[PDB]
């Protein structure tokens, strides 16, 4: 060996990368044969749902067996008791075939609170479960932690490479890799990061479109489409909100293009109980308004549209603040993203 | 029996996931402390009767504000950590991590969990501490943010010592019981 304590340290984290990669294709594929596979076998659930529990965990599976087989041929190649060399360079093309995370990451979440519905609204469901949760492989753990695995896992390539490079000198054939490596990582960190974002967006948006009675517009408003100029709609704030004048009961939607006043219609922001709005006036573009407050004398909050204005009068000093930052910075951005055209 | 899930937040670096392995494992990790923890499930005895812990760690996690609250449904206990020998962790546990699982469980007690206390007698960690104008945080200090916060309550470990170590997870299995 004749390893001085940073060398050491190499070789521990490159084993530690390893052995914690065995640990993890492992449990992906104890998943799929003791929770997967019986649920989908089981007439409890549709195969709609089955997947909306797991989703596309069967190419994860393919996707890190690849990695494994390559750190595995790597450190054979090493040598039994000798230090490997050179790692970076098998993450750093790995890496970017681990988009499947994105998908996966961004549907998780509604995987384990239908889990957690049927659960509860259903004794044999709950039962179930727990007997397939009883086969000593799972440790004790239950099937929805398992579910957490794959973004676990993601998120801490980059801990473990940061590891190996630190303890990896600027003139070691392995460090350049390395240095690749993590910015990989981090990127695909990042990428698994805005696409939970992105269809928490997409499902809110889908939400609003089975909520909100937008009556006769001579266009038929999608919610979950592009805007005219900038890009995919995207929903910004709600909150209630009535005008000081006239009269109130009035919820609002912020999105990155327009304002949305609704009425709450009786016979929770989101969720699956239902609620219906009714749409207000026309809905109002940020490209066509302005925003002022009226605490210091000069109003009578305030939104000019062109040819008109609402009063509007908000809860706390936090909300009220807050839809005038939102509106405005929406608005301005709508500006100049406008200002590039004709 | 039933199984508490306890999940464990705060900065990186603060030493969560050392302190997990050196709890579970029984012994701080000379060699290289590692970087992974995966979820792991404990029975511990408490006051004559067993239970079960499920404990979750979230490091790496810290930098990315749509993943990290995925771990967090279904939790019983939360440890809130910041070292005691880094100030601005100790400042992130009301401006981040308090007003986080506040907001996604707000019935979920948690315990604000003091880390590295070997540390704050280190006289080399003191003196660059010093030169930035900074001091350790002291357990007065963190247990007055500790009543602010509404906490169950404040404990110290150290993961290298041992010392705290155990307390800190029995009490946690408390909190969840209540």
């Amino acid at each position: 060996d004749m390893l001085t304590p940073t060398e050491r340290k190499r070789q521990g984290y490159i084993h530690e990368l390893i052995v914690t990669e065995e640990n993890y294709v492992n449990d992906l594929q104890l998943v799929t044969e003791i929770f997967q596979k019986p649920l989908m076998e089981s007439e409890l659930l549709t195969e709609k749902e089955v997947a909306m529990i797991f989703v596309n965990w069967k190419e994860l599976i393919m996707c890190n067996i690849k990695l494994l087989k390559a750190l595995r041929v790597r450190k054979k190649m090493s040598g039994e008791k000798m230090p490997v060399k050179m790692i970076g360079d098998i993450l750093s093309a790995q890496l970017p075939h681990m988009q499947p995370y994105i998908r996966f990451c961004s549907r998780q979440l509604n995987g384990a609170a239908l889990i957690q519905q049927k659960t509860d609204e259903a004794p044999d469901f709950k039962e179930f479960v727990k007997r397939l949760e009883m086969d000593p492989r799972c440790k004790g753990m239950p099937l929805s932690s398992f579910i957490l695995k794959p973004m676990q896992r993601v998120t801490r390539y980059p801990l473990i490479i940061k590891n190996i490079l630190e303890n990896t000198p600027e003139n070691h054939p392995d460090h350049s890799h390395l240095k690749h490596a993590l910015e990989k990582a981090e990127e695909l960190c990042s990428q698994v990061n805005e696409g939970v974002r992105e269809k928490e967006n997409s499902d809110r948006l889908e939400w609003i479109q089975a909520h909100v009675q937008c009556e006769g517009l001579s266009e038929q408003l999608v919610f979950n489409s592009v805007t005219n100029c900038l890009g995919p709609r995207k929903f910004l704030h709600s909150g209630k909100l009535y005008k000081a004048k006239n009269n109130k009961e009035l919820y609002g939607f912020l999105f990155n293009d327009f304002l949305l006043l609704t009425q709450i219609t009786k016979p929770k922001v989101f969720s699956p109980k239902s609620n219906l709005q009714y749409m207000y006036k026309t809905p109002i573009f940020l490209n066509e308004v302005l925003v002022k407050l009226p605490t210091d004398p000069s109003g009578d909050f305030h939104i000019s549209h062109i040819d008109r204005v609402y009063t509007l009068r908000a809860e706390s000093i936090n909300e009220r603040t807050a839809w005038v930052q939102k509106i405005k910075a929406a608005s301005e951005l709508y500006i100049e993203t406008e200002k590039k055209k004709r | 029996m039933q199984t508490i899930k306890c999940v464990v937040v705060g900065d990186g670096a603060v030493g969560k996931t050392c302190l997990l392995i050196s709890y579970t494992t029984n012994k701080f990790p000379s060699e290289y402390v590692p970087t992974v923890f995966d979820n792991y499930a404990v029975t511990v005895m408490i006051g004559g009767e067993p239970y079960t812990l499920g404990l979750f760690d979230t490091a790496g996690q810290e930098d990315y504000d749509r993943l990290r609250p995925l771990s967090y449904p279904q939790t019983d206990v939360f440890l809130v950590c910041f070292s005691v020998v880094s100030p601005s962790s100790f400042e992130n546990v009301k401006e981040k991590w308090v007003p986080e699982i506040t907001h996604h469980c707000p019935k979920t007690p948690f315990l604000l969990v003091g880390t590295q206390i070997d540390l704050r007698d280190d006289p080399s960690t003191i003196e660059k501490l010093a030169k930035n104008k900074q001091k350790p945080i002291t357990p007065e200090t963190a247990e007055k943010l500790a009543r602010d916060l509404k906490a169950v309550k404040y404990v110290e470990c150290s993961a290298l010592t041992q010392k705290g170590l155990k307390n800190v997870f029995d009490e946690a299995i408390l909190a969840a019981l209540e």
